[PDB]
RNA sequence: UAGGAGGGCGCGGCGGCCGAUGCAAAACCCGGGGCGCGAGCCCGGGCGGAGCGGCCGUCGGUGCAGAUCUUGGUGGUAGUA
RNA sequence: AAAUUGCCGGGAGGGAAGCGGAUGGGGGCCGGCGAUGCGCCCCGGC
């Protein structure tokens, strides 16, 4: 259902309830909010000559990698490189960063 | 170059101006540009073309 | 009825006078051409 | 042997340019100068003197000895144009230099 | 300039005493031009020293710690070249100076073309003057 | 590949900018660029189109023809991108206002003491920066001497193009091709 | 003295256009001549003879003229020719011309140290 | 291909501009590092021991692989007939 | 200077060598060949 997926999140009204514009209708009185004027710094500490652009803090917000379908917390794995390569390993569970995590046991 | 007033005062009498026969050379005026005023800051920046 | 006055210099050792400055010679607002220049210099260069 | 073409002395030495064309670039020529901008750009040392299209009185036209005229330049601003020249004399590179240049 | 600016421009783009050209007029030519009244000393009508009439001028100074020369040219004085060039000698510290440049450069309308140029120019400048002062203790290649 | 000739790119060829390096007439290229391309007056591309050009493409103009071309529109300003000469063979002229590349100091002493306007380009383009009231005129082409030897050959029938002689005189390219009485009439 | 360059380098080619036939000869310069002849197979551009440069062979254009350094190099006579890269080195790279003295390379590294320029000859004639 | 045109590289001067040079110039050599699609250019090392460049304009006895090309030198031939 | 030759070190060779495009193995070579700094923050003076 990719493609249906697609068109789901792609209506505007559903793109309206996802953004959530609806309880930012509630704080701001009954209107949406303004928005202001930051970066009052005033303070540059030095004055480079090529043309200046800032860091980036990276708004894109990747998706998890999908754990493989024959995954299953309780599954022994094969272990196919590194030092214990040919291991056979049970597998724990597939922790935050996306990577597996194993046991033997020791 | 640095102008002497006996000769800066006899510049005009030499090449004389916009008139015919001004000069003490015979047979010259004064070239004219081809711009009166080539500030194209002012041509490009007054009220008329802006 | 008015050009630029160019104001002359006097040394030292000079004398007191009550002057004025020379007017601008129209010469000295001639148009400023450097392909002209270019060609006659290359000319007048080689007829010695 | 010979060379090709061996050159002859009724080649083109002489051009003739127009009288009047003569007179325009000759005008044109001064009023270049009036300007301290091109006088720069030029290459000239102009940075104390007084102002242009700069002028002295005639007494100057009664001088006699060179000290008198270094003297005279030290109240321009041109003494150190012309002490850029006098520090730029060199020998001339190349088969000028034995020539007689 | 008795001739306006643009003239004095077209008149001196292609070969002017300040200008160091190499590598030839291929692809590869290298362009600065190299008078005391350029900012970058980039040879274009922009930044050019002779071919304006309001220039900005950021110099390390003479034999002096720590001051730096703000001078910018008067509009109206051009035919007097000895009197053509309004310069102060700032030692105060970093941000007082740069209050200074941005006060004679683009608050007074000046010319607000080089309202980051001369402060680029004037960091540059004032950390030549630290480090003839200091010496080299960074290498600053990271 | 491709079925193109010369890969389809234009083969014909114009002038993009003027090979004459004058200043001045570079300066009117840059305000002309800025005035075709933000004001959109056909006019003052017309104008562009014909600062790139040649001498002889630009032909003077004499005040006889001028004042025939400005016979009674003396609230329109005349336009030509050229050369005024002036003529002796006229006695009265308008008091008109002309804007050229050039004057002769004689046309432009006549058309001053005729009381009229002698404008430069950049005078011009302030008070017509669209070519409001304006008057376009260009100068007789093909009236040069050298237009002359064009055309057909000088020897084929029907062709009346001038040859290239010399000298005119009775022994100069006048017996065999040119009466009856000697061969052939051309 | 960090490069301002954010984009690699990629050469189309690095061997160089020999001249066809500079091997077979010794008068025969490596410097790269067109071959003009009629049945030249260099010319007529059979597979397997000497490739001849084209304009396909251009590299981009951002990445044109740098160094590995990841700098263009502008060659300076004399400190007064260096001083006029402070706004630069971030993207040039002076560096000191052939036929200078080692007194004045002192001259001209001792003040680029200072302005912060990169150069390439400061281990030169030392 | 023949042929044409445009933009460039290079050589030797001349008028100007910017400089380098006994702390080592020119020239020449290198398995040295580069830049350019390319003519070429920049730097390092060495020998060398006195002059040389780069830019704009301008010019000319200016670019070599051939001509049973000119001159000079040197090979294999050959320690052979 | 070059063609040409000698010695010294290395490389390879079943009736040519040389050249072009791939990398692989040898060498010779490059430290601008490749970094160690940025902000905050606490003194202790400058
Ligand atoms: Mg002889
Ligand atoms: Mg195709
Ligand atoms: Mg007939
Ligand atoms: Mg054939
Ligand atoms: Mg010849
Ligand atoms: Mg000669
Ligand atoms: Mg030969
Ligand atoms: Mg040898
Ligand atoms: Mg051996
Ligand atoms: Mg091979
Ligand atoms: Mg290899």
């Amino acid at each position: 259902s990719k493609m249906a997926l697609g068109i789901k999140r792609a209506s505007r009204s559903h793109t309206y309830h996802r953004r959530g514009l609806w309880a930012i209708k509630a704080k701001h009185g009954g209107a949406l909010p303004k928005a202001e004027k930051p970066a009052a710094v005033a303070e540059p500490k030095f004055y480079p000559a090529d043309d200046v652009k800032p860091r980036t803090v990276s708004t894109r917000k990747p998706h998890p990698t999908k754990l493989r379908s024959t995954i299953t917390p309780g599954t022994v794995l094969i272990l196919l490189a590194g030092r214990y390569m040919g291991k056979r390993v049970v597998f724990l569970k597939q922790l935050q960063s996306g990577l597996l995590l194993i046991t033997g046991p020791f | 170059v640095i102008w002497t007033e006996s000769a800066f005062k006899k510049l005009d009498e030499v090449y004389g101006s916009f008139e015919a026969s001004s000069s003490k050379k015979k047979g010259f005026v004064l070239p004219r540009p081809k711009m009166t005023n080539a500030d194209l800051g002012r041509l490009i920046n007054s009220d008329e073309v802006q | 009825t008015a050009r630029p006055l160019v104001s002359v210099k006097a040394l030292d050792g000079d004398m007191a006078t009550d002057a004025a400055g020379v007017p601008m010679p129209h010469v000295m607002k001639a148009p400023i051409r450097p392909d002209v220049i270019t060609f006659v210099h290359r000319l007048v260069s080689c007829n010695s | 042997g010979r060379m090709f073409a061996p050159t002859r002395i009724w080649r083109k030495w002489h051009r003739r340019v127009n009288v009047r064309l003569r007179r325009v670039a000759v005008a044109s020529a001064l009023a270049a100068t009036a300007v301290p901008a091109i006088v720069t750009a030029r290459g000239h040392r102009i940075e104390s003197v007084p102002e242009f299209p700069l002028v002295v009185s005639d007494s100057a036209e009664g001088i006699e000895k060179t000290a008198q005229a270094i003297k005279v330049l030290k109240q321009l601003g041109a003494y150190a144009d012309a002490e850029k020249a006098k520090d730029s004399v060199g020998i001339r590179p190349g088969k000028g230099k034995m020539r007689n240049r | 300039t008795t001739v306006p600016g643009s003239l004095v421009w077209e008149l001196v783009k292609k070969n002017n005493c300040f200008l160091i050209k190499q590598f030839g007029n291929s692809n590869a030519k290298v362009q600065f031009s190299k008078e005391p009244n350029n900012l970058y000393n980039v040879h274009s009508y922009k930044f050019s020293g002779l071919a304006n009439s309001k220039t900005v001028a950021v110099q390390p100074s003479a034999g002096e710690d720590k001051a730096v020369v703000l001078s910018t040219t008067k509009t109206k004085k051009q035919n007097t070249p000895a009197k053509l060039q309004h310069k102060t000698l700032m030692r105060k510290e970093f941000r007082k100076m740069a209050k200074s440049v941005k006060n004679q450069v683009c608050d007074n309308y000046y010319r607000p073309d080089l309202t980051k140029p001369a402060l680029a120019r004037l960091s540059a400048v004032y950390r030549s003057l630290q480090v003839s002062k200091s010496g080299i203790k960074k290498k600053n290649r990271q | 590949g491709i079925d193109l000739v010369a890969g389809g790119r234009n083969k014909r060829t114009k002038r993009t900018a003027p090979k004459s390096d004058d200043v001045y007439l570079k300066l009117l290229v840059k305000l002309y660029r800025f005035l075709v391309r933000r004001t959109k007056s056909q006019f003052n591309a017309v104008i562009l189109k014909r600062l790139f050009m040649s001498k002889t493409n630009r032909p003077p103009l004499s005040m006889r023809r001028l004042v025939r071309f400005m016979e009674g529109k003396e609230d329109k300003i005349a336009v030509i991108v050229g050369t005024i000469t002036d003529d002796q063979r006229v006695y009265e002229i308008p008091a008109m206002k002309v804007a050229a590349l050039r004057f002769t100091e004689t046309a432009r002493a006549r058309i001053v003491n005729a009381g009229g306007e002698c404008l430069t380009f950049d005078q011009l383009a302030l008070r017509a920066p669209l070519g409001q009231n304006t008057l376009l005129l260009r100068g007789p082409k093909n009236a040069r001497e050298a237009v002359r030897h064009f055309g057909k050959a000088p020897g084929v029938p029907h062709s009346h193009t001038k040859p290239y002689v010399r000298s005119k005189g009775r022994k100069f390219e006048k017996a065999r091709g040119r009466r009856n009485s000697r061969g052939f009439k051309v | 003295a960090v490069p301002l360059l954010t984009r690699k380098i990629v050469k189309k080619r690095v061997k160089h256009f020999k001249r066809a036939h500079s091997d077979r000869y010794i008068g025969l310069k490596q410097s790269w001549r067109r071959p003009k002849g009629i049945d030249s197979r260099v010319r007529r551009k059979f597979k397997g003879c000497t490739l001849m440069p084209n304009i396909g062979y251009g590299s981009d254009k951002k990445t044109r003229h740098y160094l590995p350094n990841k700098f263009k190099k502008f060659v300076v006579h004399n400190v007064s020719e260096l001083e006029l890269l402070m706004m630069h080195n971030r993207t040039y790279c002076a560096e000191i011309a052939h036929n200078v003295s080692t007194k004045k390379r002192k001259d001209i590294v001792e003040r680029a140290a200072q302005l912060d320029i990169v150069v390439t000859n400061k281990l030169a004639r030392l």
